[PDB]
């Protein structure tokens, strides 16, 4: 499964979570930004690696980073 | 002579001799099977009769265009293969006949999809049956005419032996 | 022209070098 | 032109963007960097340029070959 | 009427009930084939499949091989027969390795019920799972299937060679 | 006509699940609709909702989530996606805590959070042979 | 057995038999389990 | 007819224009599917039913393309390797294993016999390509019976194979323009997009535009 | 298992060598060479000056007989469930226990008897090849010398 | 679907054919293998170097043997400017009679040698097909040493 | 392998997978590894390998044959 990391440059704009096609990211409470929220990656087993999450990231060099790793039938997007 | 498919306008439920008035459902299914098989074979036979008469590309020409004459000219080892193919087809049809919900002439298994048949389906089945009946009469006439006169269909028509 | 003995013993020595190769191959593990 | 197409067809956008980065560094060093920031052609546009050049080169080669051959003889 | 419907009333399968997938002709024709004919042991299925396959495999090798002959030649027939037999050997090798790497079962249609009843808390894929309940889906079943394929292929190739020789000589 | 009365009025497509969603895992999405709206399947073509309980099975979580995202255009929000293992092993997936992941809910802990920016990542040469 | 028969003995042997056994072994190895 | 440069140029130009326009028609069919296709308005109609079994269509077209390519091109390669090996009698040639286009020759015979038999008010065949006399103007051949042999069989099947592969690419683009097993919401990405990402093993060129790009390549090959 | 199978094959091959010597001595074993026009250029061995020396027809016939026997072996190999003695060991099966320096002296159709005879036949083949290589005569010549002359007579 | 990429557990868990493809292409990237230390890395590289030198020596020995057996080295010595060196003989069952005749050189179809080994070995003082055989024997011995 | 990228070959492979899974007499045989399209980097490597091997082979053939056939 791929690896997804969140960095404290998160501004809690939720654009990553609402762009994930496989429900990998979610918004959790935080105290490091104005919005009081930070993205989390608790379901990386469903991560497919499409990187839509970091295409919607407005922070300078990203706050969500996807590191491709071992492959799985879920991560390979295999309907068969 | 029932609610069976095949009743057309000129003679609805055409059983003048009452063959179906006394038969049970099994005998009527047998009659429908025989009628449909005869009709299909006769349609094929009529089409082959005509096409063979004006086109016989196989066997490097030869195989005289008059039917009932090419019947005795096929290598007789091609006759065996046609016979075996028909036999295998009818073995498969026999195997079909024991499938649940089987209908007399239905070898496509349309009963699987067609529950509560429409009027279009009944009309198309009647069309097939009527074309088969016309082809049975036509092929009987073809064979009899070729036997008594010796000329084929388009040959007798062309000369004017009518 | 080389003889049958010359080619035969070269083939035999080549076999010995083959058994030494699989031993190295198997020692470099599966 | 047909061989030129293969540069766009075989390569990718990241390499050209990172090369444009160093070219832009040189321009900034000489105070001549344009205000309109130079970016490498998008992936779809790279494919479109590649296919257009490929078609032009191949069709033009066949065009010249056919015309010269059939006019000479 | 409509002649295409979802397969077995499941609109989510990647399949359809067309006049070809689920027609009575298709049902009977596939049920008379050796792979699905009822009452056949896996050895019998393999033997019939091998016989038919060698029988029709000797044809192209003999007719279009490297040693053809517009007349009848014993060398051409022998070449075609040997090529067909070696191709059957290659196919049997493929069958053997496929069965070796695919199944780990010796008696199917039971282990599935045993693990659906007496629990399967093990390494799985042998107790649990198990795709297919046919006798062909076992280590023993596939081994006998390959053996039958190989023997029947040899016999059918020889029979077809004899038939070809008879047809070319006496006709 | 169909196995279950709550299935959407779909005519079946050769784009549904395969042998994989019979021995590895299958995904089911359930939702309730006020109207029998006509919607596009993530696999094939157009299906018709039921004016009530609707249940659909798919081979991937992404297919179910694409269907759910389409449902939001119909003002449908109560859709829920489950994962079914080879036996009836049902696990609720998408509304994991009953609140959509885009809305912050108490009781969620940060997973995969690094307390630094990208520039703070360690040098790969110091991550050799571990 | 002359030396000129060695090509006809070895070329089929190597170029056909060695592929077959090598394919068998490699397929068996890469299709193994744990 | 005696201006050979004009004939060659006209044929080649018109065939090129035709191929380009066909690829454009496929492209705009894909564009319609992505943009202007309404699922609700097309419930259980022809368009819906085609999308519902797109797999079957594409898989069988794939098999046909492989069959045609294997056969046509491998017969070409078999001829090449038989000639390179000094086995001239093993080729797919006229003086060898012969593949006579009998169906096309039958049609050619039917046309050259049409005047007076099926077109009784005709004085001459429609084209001398089907058969007849050599028509020469100023000692230059205008038209002449175009004989079809085993060489024309192979090239005609090459044409069929290339056309089938182009149709495969374009039809796969049109049918899978809205969704797939890879990307169930490909219609939300539009007609023209590079990918969905490096995930799923890599989702390059999944658009429908990237299919009009590959189809343009294959149309170039075929033409 | 391998030793037993190789011993069986060595005994059968001593029989085959005797049969080959008999066939060569008694006017069997066809004469000449294979027809290159009939069997392609792969049967051509060399071209000295304008003549093509081909594979001897006797060698081809002997290869066909060996092909018959090897095919029988291959069938028995891919017939494990129907043969009395398999070629390879089943997973779980354990290799019969080595017989040792001297297997048990059990006359008749016993495992020890077949074991001893297979070892003897394999040693005989080793000695035959060693004698042929050291002295320099043909294998059949060595067998003829080792039978007094009763084989190639 | 397991145990092929013994050096990588991440690949061995791949359910697709990508595991086989990546197993080939990552076999020699020892630094990325599972349970990897520097000592094992250098030792494996050392052994691989030995096997590689053995392969090189075996290749040279094969060239020497095939020139000695199927070449025309001795004939080329007496007329180096007219005789074309022969690399090795050809035995291909797919040849027709025409291909056999065209490739026929002396006694069997053979390939001309474009490696220049004839001139190199002649320069360093080789005049007999038994000198080449000695070199092949010695090089196979060296390959055995390296293995 | 260089011009056509992935994604176009994954959907085609999925269609082939469906065809194999839904056909009789071939359902008896199933793959152990799920057939997928070559990865992006693997595809680049394979295209480069084909390009290089073809390049080397065609130029070696040309140079050798031209020298031999021109200079006797
Ligand atoms: C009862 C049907 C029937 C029978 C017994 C024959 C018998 C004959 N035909 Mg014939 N033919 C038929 C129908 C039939 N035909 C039809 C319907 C056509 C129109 C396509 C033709 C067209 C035709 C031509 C063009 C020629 C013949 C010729 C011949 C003769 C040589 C056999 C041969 O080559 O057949 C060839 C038959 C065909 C090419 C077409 C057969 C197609 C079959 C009838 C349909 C499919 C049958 C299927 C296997 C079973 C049905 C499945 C399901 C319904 C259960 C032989 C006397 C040859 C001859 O010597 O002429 C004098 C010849 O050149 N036939
Ligand atoms: C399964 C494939 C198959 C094969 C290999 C053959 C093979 C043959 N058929 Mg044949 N045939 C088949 C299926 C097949 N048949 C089927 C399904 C039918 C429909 C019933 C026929 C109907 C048929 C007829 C009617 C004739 C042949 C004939 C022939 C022979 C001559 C063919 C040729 O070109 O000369 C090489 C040849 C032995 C001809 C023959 O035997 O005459 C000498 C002939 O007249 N066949
Ligand atoms: C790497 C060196 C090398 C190479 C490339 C070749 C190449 C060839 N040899 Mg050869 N050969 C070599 C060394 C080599 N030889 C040596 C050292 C000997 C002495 C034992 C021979 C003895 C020999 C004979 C007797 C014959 C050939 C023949 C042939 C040709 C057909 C292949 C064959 O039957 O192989 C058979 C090769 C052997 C039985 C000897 C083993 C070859 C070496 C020792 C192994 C090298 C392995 C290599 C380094 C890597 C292996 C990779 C593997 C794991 C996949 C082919 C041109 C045949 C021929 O001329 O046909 C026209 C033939 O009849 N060879
Ligand atoms: C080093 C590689 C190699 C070698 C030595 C051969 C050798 C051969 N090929 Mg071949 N081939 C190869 C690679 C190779 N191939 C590859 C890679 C391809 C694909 C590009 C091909 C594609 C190819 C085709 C398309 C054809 C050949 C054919 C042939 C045969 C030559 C024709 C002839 O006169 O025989 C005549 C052949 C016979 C008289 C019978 C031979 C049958 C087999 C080979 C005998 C094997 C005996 C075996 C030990 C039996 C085991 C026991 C069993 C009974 C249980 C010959 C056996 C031709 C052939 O014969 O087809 C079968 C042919 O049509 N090959
Ligand atoms: C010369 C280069 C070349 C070749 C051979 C092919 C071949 C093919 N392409 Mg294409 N393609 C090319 C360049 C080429 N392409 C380029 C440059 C592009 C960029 C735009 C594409 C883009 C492209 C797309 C987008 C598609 C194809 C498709 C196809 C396949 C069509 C089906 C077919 O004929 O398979 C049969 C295979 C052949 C004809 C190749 C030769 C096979 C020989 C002649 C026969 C078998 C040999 C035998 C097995 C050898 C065994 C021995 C060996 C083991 C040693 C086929 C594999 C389509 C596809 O997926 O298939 C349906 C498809 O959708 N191609
Ligand atoms: C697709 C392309 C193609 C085709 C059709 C052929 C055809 C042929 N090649 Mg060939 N070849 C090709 C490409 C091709 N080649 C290429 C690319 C190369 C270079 C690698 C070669 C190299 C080559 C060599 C070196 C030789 C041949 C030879 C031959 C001939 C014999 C082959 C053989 O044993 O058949 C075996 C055939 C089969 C086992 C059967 C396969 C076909 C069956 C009939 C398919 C049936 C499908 C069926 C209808 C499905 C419906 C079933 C129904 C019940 C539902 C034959 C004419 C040999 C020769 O000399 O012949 C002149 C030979 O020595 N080839
Ligand atoms: C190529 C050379 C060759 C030869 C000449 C033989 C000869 C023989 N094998 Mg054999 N075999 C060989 C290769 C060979 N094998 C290989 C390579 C394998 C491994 C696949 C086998 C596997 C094998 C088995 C498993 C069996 C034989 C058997 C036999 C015997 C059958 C003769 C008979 O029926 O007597 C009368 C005979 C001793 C059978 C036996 O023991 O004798 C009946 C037997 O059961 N062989
Ligand atoms: C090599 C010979 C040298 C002689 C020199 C010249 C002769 C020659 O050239 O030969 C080649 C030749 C013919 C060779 C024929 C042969 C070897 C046939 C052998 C058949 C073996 C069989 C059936 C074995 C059966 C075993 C079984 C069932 C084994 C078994 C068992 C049992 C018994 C234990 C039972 C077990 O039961 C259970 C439990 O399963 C199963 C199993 C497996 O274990 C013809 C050559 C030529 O015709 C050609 C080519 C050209 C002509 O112009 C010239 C000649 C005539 C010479
Ligand atoms: C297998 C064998 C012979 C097999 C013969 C067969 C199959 C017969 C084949 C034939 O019938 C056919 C097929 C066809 C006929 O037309 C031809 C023949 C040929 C007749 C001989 C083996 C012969 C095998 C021999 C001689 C092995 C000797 C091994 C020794 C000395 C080992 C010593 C060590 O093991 C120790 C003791 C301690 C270790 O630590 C160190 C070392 C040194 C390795
Ligand atoms: C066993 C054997 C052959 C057995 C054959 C059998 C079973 C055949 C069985 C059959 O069913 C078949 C197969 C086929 C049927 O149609 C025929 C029959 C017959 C029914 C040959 C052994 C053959 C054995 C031979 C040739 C042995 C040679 C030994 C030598 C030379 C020994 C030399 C030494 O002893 C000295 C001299 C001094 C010592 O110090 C050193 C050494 C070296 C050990
Ligand atoms: C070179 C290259 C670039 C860089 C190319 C750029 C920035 C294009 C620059 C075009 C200049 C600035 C204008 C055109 C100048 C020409 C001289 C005008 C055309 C000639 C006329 C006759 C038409 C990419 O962006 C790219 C993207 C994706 C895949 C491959 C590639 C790629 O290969």
């Amino acid at each position: 499964s791929h690896t997804v990391k969140i960095y404290d440059t998160c501004i809690g704009c939720t654009q990553c979570v609402r762009a994930c096609p496989t429900d990998v990211l979610e918004m959790v409470p935080w105290d490091g930004c104005k919005a009081g929220q930070i993205a989390s990656a608790p379901r990386t087993e469903d991560c497919v690696g499409c990187k839509r999450c970091e295409t919607a990231c407005p922070t300078d060099f990203l706050s969500v980073r996807v590191y491709l790793g071992g492959e799985t039938t879920r991560s390979l997007g295999l309907a068969y | 002579l029932d609610g069976m498919i095949g009743s057309s306008a000129p003679f609805k439920n055409f059983d003048p001799l009452g063959f179906a008035a006394k038969a049970d459902q099994k005998t009527l299914n047998k009659y429908r099977e025989s009628e449909l098989k005869h009709g299909r074979v006769a349609m094929l036979a009529v089409l082959g009769w005509i096409v063979q008469e004006f086109w016989h590309p196989l066997y490097d020409g030869k195989l005289s265009s008059n039917p009932l004459k090419a019947l005795t000219e096929v290598p007789l080892i091609g006759w065996a293969q046609i016979f075996v193919a028909i036999n295998v087809i009818e073995y498969l049809q026999n195997k079909i006949k024991e499938l649940p919900g089987y209908r007399p002439g239905d070898y496509l298994g349309t009963w699987e999809w067609v529950e509560q048949s429409d009027e279009g389906w009944d009309s198309y089945q009647t069309k097939e049956l009527n074309n088969g009946r016309l082809a049975m009469v036509a092929i009987a006439g073809l064979i009899v005419q070729d036997l008594i006169t010796g000329q084929a269909a388009l040959e007798q028509i062309t000369a004017g032996n009518t | 022209m080389i003889y049958d003995s010359q080619v035969y013993i070269a083939l035999v020595i080549a076999v010995v070098a083959s058994v030494l190769a699989i031993r190295l191959g198997a020692t470099l593990y599966n | 032109i047909w061989a030129f197409s293969l540069m766009f067809l075989f390569s990718g956008r990241g390499y050209w963007q990172e090369l444009i980065e160093s070219i832009v560094w040189a321009h900034n060093k000489l105070k001549v960097a344009p205000s309109i920031q130079p970016r490498a052609l998008s992936i779809t546009q790279g494919r479109a340029v590649g296919v257009a050049h490929y078609l032009l080169g191949g069709i033009g080669t066949t065009w010249a070959f056919f015309l010269a051959r059939i006019i000479s003889v | 009427v409509s002649f295409i419907k979802p397969y077995r009333q499941d609109p989510f399968v990647g399949h359809l009930a067309t006049p070809i997938t689920t027609s009575a002709f298709t049902r009977a024709y596939l049920k008379v084939l050796p792979a699905y004919r009822p009452g056949l042991t896996p050895l019998s299925r393999g033997a019939e499949i091998g016989f038919t396959h060698g029988y029709f495999l000797i044809g192209p090798f003999y007719t279009y091989g490297p040693l053809r002959s517009v007349e009848f030649s014993l060398t051409s027939l022998a070449a075609g027969l040997l090529a067909a037999i070696t191709l059957l050997l290659i196919l049997t090798v493929g069958l053997s390795i496929y069965g070796q790497v695919t199944y780990d079962v010796y008696d199917n249609a039971l282990i599935v019920k045993l693990v659906r009843q007496m629990v399967g808390s093990e390494r799985t894929q042998d107790l649990p799972q198990i795709k297919g309940t046919s006798e062909l889906d076992t280590v023993l079943g596939w081994q006998k299937f390959s053996e039958g394929f190989f023997s029947g292929g040899l016999i059918g190739s020889i029979v077809a060679a004899v038939g070809i020789a008879l047809y070319s000589t006496y006709l | 006509k169909l196995k279950q009365s709550d299935f959407p009025k779909f005519e079946g497509s050769t784009g549904g699940w395969l042998s994989a969603a019979k021995n590895e895992e299958k995904y089911v999405i359930i939702w309730t609709s006020k109207d029998a709206s006509l919607f596009e399947m993530p696999t094939g073509g157009t299906a018709k909702m039921n004016a009530g309980n609707n249940v659909a099975y798919f081979a991937r979580k992404e297919q179910c989530l694409a269907l759910g995202s389409q449902l939001r255009g119909f003002k449908i929000t109560n859709y829920k996606i489950f994962r079914i293992y080879p036996p009836l092993d049902i696990t609720l997936l998408h509304p994991f805590d009953g609140v959509f992941p885009e809305k912050v809910n108490q009781g969620r802990s940060p997973v995969g959070k690094r307390d630094a920016s990208i520039g703070g990542n360690p040098n790969p040469a110091s991550l050799k042979f571990q | 057995m002359s030396l000129d028969l060695l090509p006809s003995f070895f070329v089929p042997l190597v170029g056909l038999v060695l592929p077959l056994f090598s394919i068998i072994g490699l397929f068996l190895y890469i299709e193994k389990e744990n | 007819a005696i201006d050979y440069p004009t004939q060659l140029s006209l044929f080649t130009h018109h065939v090129w224009i035709g191929g380009f326009c066909i690829v454009g028609g496929a492209a705009h069919g894909a564009i319609f599917f992505v943009r202007d296709y309404n699922a609700a308005n097309n419930y259980n109609n022809l368009i819906d039913r085609v999308i519902r079994h797109r797999d079957a269509i594409i898989s069988h077209l794939n098999w046909v393309c492989i069959f045609l390519g294997c056969h046509s091109f491998g017969l070409y390669v078999h001829n090449d390797t038989m000639r390179a090996l000094g086995r001239s009698q093993d080729l797919f040639s006229d003086n060898a294993i012969a593949l006579k286009p009998i169906f096309a020759q039958f049609i050619q015979n039917l046309h050259t016999l049409a005047p007076g038999s099926t077109a009784p008010n005709a004085l001459t065949t429609v084209s001398y390509a089907f058969g007849g006399d050599v028509i020469s103007v100023g000692s230059k051949i205008a038209m002449m019976p175009i004989s079809l042999g085993t060489a024309d069989f192979l090239v005609h099947h090459i044409h069929a194979f290339t056309i089938h592969v182009t149709v495969l690419i374009l039809l796969k683009g049109v049918l899978y323009s809205r969704n797939s097993r890879l990307i169930p919401d490909k219609a939300n990405l539009g007609f023209r997009f590079p990918c969905d990402g490096p995930g799923r093993g890599g989702t390059c060129q999944v658009s429908a535009w990237d299919h009009v790009f590959l189809g343009l390549f294959w149309m170039y090959n075929s033409i | 298992k391998a030793e037993r199978w190789n011993g069986r094959h060595a005994m059968f091959g001593w029989i085959v060598l005797l049969a080959t010597g008999y066939a060569q001595a008694h006017g069997l074993l066809p004469e000449g060479g294979m027809d290159a026009k009939e069997w392609g250029t792969w049967v051509i061995v060399s071209t000295t000056n304008g003549e093509q020396v081909t594979i001897p027809a006797a060698r081809a016939a002997i290869a066909i007989g060996h092909l018959h026997f090897g095919a029988v072996g291959v069938f028995a190999a891919y017939s494990k469930n129907s043969v009395k003695d398999r070629l390879l060991l089943e997973p779980g099966e354990k290799d019969e226990a080595p017989a040792g320096l001297f297997p048990a002296l059990r006359p008749g159709l016993t495992k020890e008897a077949e074991m001893l005879n297979g070892r003897v036949a394999m040693l005989g083949l080793v000695a035959l090849v060693a004698v042929s290589a050291a002295t320099g005569q043909d294998i059949l010549s060595v067998i003829d010398q080792g039978l007094g002359g009763l084989l190639l007579k | 679907v397991y145990k092929f990429p013994k050096f990588s557990k991440a690949l061995a868990e791949d359910p697709s054919t990508r595991r086989i493809w990546y197993g080939i292409a990552t076999a020699h990237d020892f630094e990325s293998h599972d349970a990897m230390t520097e000592s094992k890395l250098y030792q494996k590289i050392f052994a691989s170097h030995f096997g590689h030198i053995a392969i090189i020596f075996l290749w040279t020995a094969g060239n020497l043997f095939h020139v000695a057996w199927q070449g025309n080295f001795e004939a080329w010595i007496l007329n180096p400017l007219k005789v074309r060196p022969i690399a090795h003989a050809i035995w291909d069952p797919h040849f027709g009679q025409a291909a056999y005749k065209a490739f026929l050189k002396t006694s069997s179809p053979a390939n001309l040698a474009l490696s220049g080994v004839y001139e190199w070995w002649y320069t360093i003082g080789m005049r007999t097909n038994n000198d080449l055989y000695q070199g092949s024997f010695f090089l196979i011995l060296l390959s055995s040493l390296l293995l | 392998f260089l011009i056509s990228w992935r994604g176009y070959w994954q959907e085609l492979i999925e269609t082939i997978v469906w065809a194999h899974e839904r056909t009789p007499l071939a359902n008896l045989v199933r793959w152990k590894d799920k057939p997928v399209a070559l990865s992006i980097v693997q595809a680049r490597l394979v295209g480069l390998a084909h390009f290089t091997i073809g390049y080397v082979l065609t130029y070696a053939a040309f140079v050798i044959a031209s020298t031999i056939g021109k200079l006797g």
